[PDB]
């Protein structure tokens, strides 16, 4: 209609988006190995009435022509990929990483994911599987008369059967390394798949190749400054707000232009 | 410029602001003539060596 | 003294409400 | 509706859940064979708006595609069944149990 | 920035990223110039105020 | 030469003023308010220029 | 559009200016060597439209004449230069200045920076230098087998070597006064850099020629008082309020004049 | 949206960063060898309105220039490494250190590091380690007929065999002194390593080359003093609230700024 | 140290849209 | 866009959709040129700002 | 009107800005551009420095 209104809805659908991050961000706190989202925004289309340049007379230049331009398109959204704060949960199961790195997961289709979290559990088969039966890679077995389970730093994992005095080592829990953290793309259930954003992925001990630490007994809480996204959120309403008052300006605008 | 003030009797501080637009550094290049003397005079060619705008009117020193 | 430590905090900043009225009337 | 009102729809629930969950826990202090319990949490869709992968022109490729992403679901809640300390009853017609196992 | 049909436009924009490559890219895959090129084991990045 | 400096961990906000936003937006409306009028005024005027 | 909305205008932007001084202060309680900004208005022009003098008949003379000016320009913000407190941070490395006086810094460019900032910290070629390699003057090198360095209330820094029994004298850490304090030019990181207004830069020994004297051991605190940074907030918020409701006056005295 | 939002939400983060290092400070009290952290904070960006300089006539100068300021940007949580207090354990093999003075220990991955906690043990294979494995440099090995060990205070450790009465020194524990006592990055369980902000680690004796002395049978507390970080807490608390207070004032600003 | 892990705790969600008051704490 | 007759129209126009053979129409199922075929399980469908 | 430069702390001067007055203000001609210019009825521009 008014080539104000097109701006202004591309603004409100902006302020939207961003508080549906703020919003995603808020919700999952006390979410292990969640990491915070934000959203990043870029206007679209100038367009141009007089060229910036596009010189007049012979001598005069014109500086700094006359183009209007139009909406905030949200461009994209980063993940944070920083080491969340450790809580002693002092569980045997709950194994959390320091530094970078991810846990390997096959899904029920065959295909891999990758987790950040180690809230493992041990199934009616005795393997390891993380809150939804998927197997962890490469595949660990805890054998049925074990009273214990030890998940070094070095992520060498061991049970102490009963009778032997000797904790025989059942197997090597390796982390995964992505060049771009911030690529993979997320499927919900705290899961990370491959996509070429990424890059191949470097499977690799903890500890070598840049990749972390295993820290048994502890857990990843979810990096969401609680503070930025209470800021965030009293801006993003602010800026609704605004965003709208300007929808009802040139909504008034219009309406005496057709009482004439 | 300052070791040219120097030369001639004037010692710039070493920490001095001595932004001027006046002046452009140069390279002079010449073509000695065959059987060369040493009263004769030759022709010279001089290019801007910095971001200097222009020579339009300036004076070899 | 420590009276004075928050007897004065807060006429110090309940002298200033009264002038701009956000006024309570009620935490006084 | 909103898109971000069934997000905060979805942490509203989910921490109800955790507070109901320690709610329970502080009410068993003090009852005998009691077993502490702790919420475990869990993610829903993202929905794609760009692919993070999905090269726009022929050199870039758009790192980091746009997604909004929904909810909180509590995937658990697990009970810890550690063993619990014992105290001096006095009572012939009481056992406790170290260790692990339950009375069929 | 240096886009696609080669030409080379300027941005106030820090969103920065690394892709699959370890080039800084902007938000929109855009390969910044001068190239840097990040190493696949990096564990940290800094940047200081005179940029190196 | 005159360039900026880098902060690293930081992005640049927009420099928009809001409330002059506001407050200009409120002079833009009453100014379409007042060319309305005037185009209003014109076209009663030429309505009895053509009544006559 | 209208005078009343122009006057208006530049009377919430006055307001805003003083609640981004006053947010900024607020902001950098805490902060090391800050000092607090306070700012100083001055209204625009005065439209006149009889002069106060103008003698109306030959012997009358019209005083007090009409005149309606507008505008709340924001003149200046200036820099109080009082000397905040300090506190006993116990650190060998960390001096507080007791009077006038910065320690003067080179930047990378060569040009000095001053800061009053004793957060002294060691690079790894030994020097002194102030949290980012800001090379302090004059040249001042900690040797290797230093083990406590004080600084003197005089001004002189000395090492306890190995071994020997002996606080070798090892530097001199000397500041700079400057005529006008709040001319400095505040560019970040806690630097003020000299300006056409600072005057000239004095070196000499703390504790001579006015400037005042080190504390090692101490840090200067911002002299950020929290209950008069609070009463100005809320006066100022005030202040906003009365804006906002001329702006809305002037608003509903056009509307209805234009639905006339 | 409004610079004052802006400046205020950096404030905010800087007063939840104090407080989460006071909160960690808590979190270690009464656990002996812990450093007091402390946060060193940062202004970031001054917009310049008006330069401090900017000759406004032939003659006039126009003194103090107005310019606003953003942000309270912290460079650093520094480790203060001040004298803490000691406490009687009555153990032989718990040794405090009073003064200067840093033990060596050879980190099991194979580089060097260093603490204030003397707690030492003996293992298996005789090797001097303190709660982890944490081995001096030189290397002592306890002889496995030992009956008593003791610690002198110059740093000499010895034991007593059975028959002879003697006691034969086994191994020299000496301390290890910086130049800059805060720079070290600790890795976990009180163990620093050597950085290139602390200064070159320089090996001297107890008791000479300026180092402190040994206490046998006492374990260094931590200098976490409960009555100081009480007070800074009730400070920082207030500077939180405060800058809340501004936050919340902005966005009642720009709720009656919308509401015209 | 009873009332001091509860109290070191209670100042992590702190919430700055309405924090701990200076007569509560 | 490729009319059912055989020629050729243009269209400043996108509000394109897939037909059942997977071809990319417009809004009245008239082919557009060049032709392009989404697969029969396509998760999402992405077109850049060079057109692939 | 002066500038400041990279560190010289002192405004270097770059220029006056000078204004004129004319005897009738009223009796210049506009062209447009929001541009007076000068007729006989205006009489001769005289060049001044401001507050002069």
């Amino acid at each position: 209609m008014i080539s104000s209104l097109w701006i202004a809805k591309t603004g409100l659908d902006a302020q939207q988006t961003n508080m549906d991050v703020i919003a995603n961000n808020l919700a999952n706190v006390s979410t292990n190995g969640f990491k915070r989202q934000r959203a990043v925004f870029e206007d679209l289309l100038y367009q141009t009435i007089r060229q910036p340049g596009a010189q007049s007379s012979e001598q005069t230049t014109l500086p700094s022509g006359l183009q209007i331009g139009t909406g905030v398109r949200p461009v994209a959204t980063e993940r944070l990929h920083s080491q969340g704060n450790l809580s002693q949960t002092n569980n045997s199961k709950d194994v959390a990483i320091k530094g970078q790195g991810f846990f390997q997961v096959m899904l029920p289709d065959g295909t891999s994911a990758y987790t950040r979290d180690g809230s493992f559990q041990v199934d009616q088969n005795g393997q390891l599987v993380t809150a939804g039966g998927f197997q962890v890679q490469p595949a660990i077995t805890i054998p049925a008369n074990a009273l214990s389970i030890t998940i070094g730093r070095d992520g060498v994992v061991s049970v102490t059967q009963q009778g032997q005095a000797a904790p025989v080592q059942v197997g090597q829990l390796n982390l995964t390394t992505f060049m771009n953290d911030t690529g993979l793309e997320s499927i919900g259930e705290n899961l990370y798949i491959e996509t070429q954003s990424s890059g191949a992925p470097n499977e690799s001990t903890p500890g070598l190749n840049g990749a972390g630490l295993l820290y048994q007994g502890y857990v990843e809480t979810s990096n969401v400054n609680v503070a930025e996204e209470l800021v965030n959120m009293i801006q993003v309403q602010r800026a609704y707000e605004i965003n709208s008052k300007a929808v009802s300006t040139t909504d008034q605008m219009l309406q005496k232009l057709t009482q004439l | 410029l300052n070791n040219m003030l120097s030369q001639l009797g004037i010692t710039v501080p070493t920490g001095t602001n001595m932004q001027l637009k006046n002046v452009a550094a140069v390279m002079v290049t010449a073509s000695y003539p065959p059987f060369a003397r040493q009263g004769q005079t030759i022709d010279v060619v001089v290019s801007s060596m910095g971001n200097a705008k222009s020579l339009r009117g300036g004076t070899l020193l | 003294d420590l009276q004075s430590s928050f007897l004065t905090l807060l006429v110090a900043q309940l002298k200033n409400q009264d002038p701009t009225n956000p006024l309570q009337n009620n935490e006084l």
